[PDB]
């Protein structure tokens, strides 16, 4: 929901740490056009 | 001292979990056998 | 005669107390089996081109289709490990 996304020639990286997480709230978001996960099945994000 | 399916901070297995007299160094969380497999673990809630 | 016979028995007891490379033919069979076991163990740590080298680590991260494409591989690489392990042992069992 954040206002400005970084120009990719200088793309931006958020570091996330020291927290619990949930990904059910991502996959069950209506907005997404694409959600490909390559190391881990998208549902399994919630048991790791 | 009973046989259980387990998930220790995402590192799963099946086995008997039992106490240890092997003193881990303060920074360590997994141990490993000769067979490379996880022979010992430190619990994330209670540091035994 | 009996003394020179006992003298040779004495030399054997001292010899076996003094050496181990003489038993080297029994050492050889157990060492062939020791490194053969050690080889099969190392192969459980091989990735075999899969995403990951450990089965239960995969079961912690994939589901049903993108999981089985990895499980058939681990199976292939390990199956070859067993074929070769048992081939190396069978031709060994003929030596023994």
């Amino acid at each position: 929901n954040a206002t400005r996304f970084a120009s990719v020639y200088a793309w931006n990286r958020k570091r996330i740490s020291n927290c619990v997480a949930d990904y059910s709230v991502l996959y069950n978001s209506a907005s997404f056009s694409t959600f490909k996960c390559y190391g881990v099945s998208p549902t399994k994000l919630n048991d790791l | 001292n009973k046989c259980v399916n387990f998930n220790f901070n995402g590192l799963t297995g099946t086995g008997v979990l039992t106490e240890s007299n092997k003193k881990f160094l303060p920074f360590q969380q997994f141990g490993r056998d000769i067979d490379d497999t996880t022979d010992a673990v430190r619990d994330p809630q209670t540091l035994e | 005669i009996a003394n020179q016979f006992n003298s040779a028995i004495g030399k054997i007891q001292d010899s076996l107390s003094s050496t181990a490379s003489a038993l080297g033919k029994l050492q050889d069979v157990v060492n062939q089996n020791a490194q053969a076991l050690n080889t099969l163990v190392k192969q459980l740590s091989s990735n075999f081109g899969a995403i990951s080298s450990v089965l239960n680590d995969i079961l912690a991260r994939l589901d049903k289709v993108e999981a089985e494409v990895q499980i058939d591989r681990l199976i292939t690489g390990r199956l070859q490990s067993l074929q070769t392990y048992v081939t190396q042992q069978l031709i060994r069992a003929a030596e023994i």
